[PDB]
């Protein structure tokens, strides 16, 4: 039904940088809240940063933090999270995930309903 | 009687004095079964302000 692509990643060298996009497709992304999901090799999922839908509230993860942006394309309806300066501990899978509860009286705990595909980004030489 | 007559003196006859009624012994109310309620928990226990 609603879709989050994403596209930009792959295989980089260290030091160098790269950009994540994230297109949302069945529903306008212009309001409702996200935040990605980055999930290394063979392990489980770890949050990465998050946007509102107002787009003035953003929480960063505490090691991607100082770096990698994030932000939105409301004109293109997409989602952007521009990866500098890569290290070799970062690579792994990439999800853009929205959060369920967007109304204003919702009485409902939190929950990324729309996930993502995921792509993978590795960082070596 | 003789109050009723307001004469300390009551010739024979039959005299009507007074009336009585029995009283209620309870009160009851009944209403329609409290249904359709107001969306309150809806309001305080909202997620996000």
């Amino acid at each position: 039904q609603v879709q989050l692509v994403e596209s930009g990643g792959g295989l980089v060298k260290p030091g160098g940088s790269l950009r994540l996009s994230c297109a949302a497709s069945g529903f306008m992304i212009s309001d409702s809240y996200m935040n990605w999901i980055r999930q290394p090799p063979g392990k489980g999922l770890e949050w990465v940063s998050y946007i509102s839908s107002n787009g003035y509230a953003i929480y960063y993860g505490d090691s991607v933090k100082g770096r990698f942006t994030i932000s939105r394309d409301n004109a293109k309806n997409f989602l952007y999270l521009q990866m500098n300066s890569l290290r070799v501990e970062d690579t792994a899978v990439y999800y853009c995930a929205r959060e369920q509860p967007g109304g204003y009286y919702d009485s409902s705990g939190y929950r990324l309903d729309p996930w993502g595909q995921g792509i993978l980004v590795t960082v070596s030489s | 009687t003789k109050c009723t007559l307001k004469s300390f003196t009551v010739e024979k006859g039959i005299y009507q004095t007074s009336n009585f009624r029995v009283q209620p012994t309870e009160s009851i109310v009944r209403f329609p079964n409290i249904t359709n309620l107001c969306p309150f928990d809806e309001v305080f226990n909202a997620t996000r302000f």
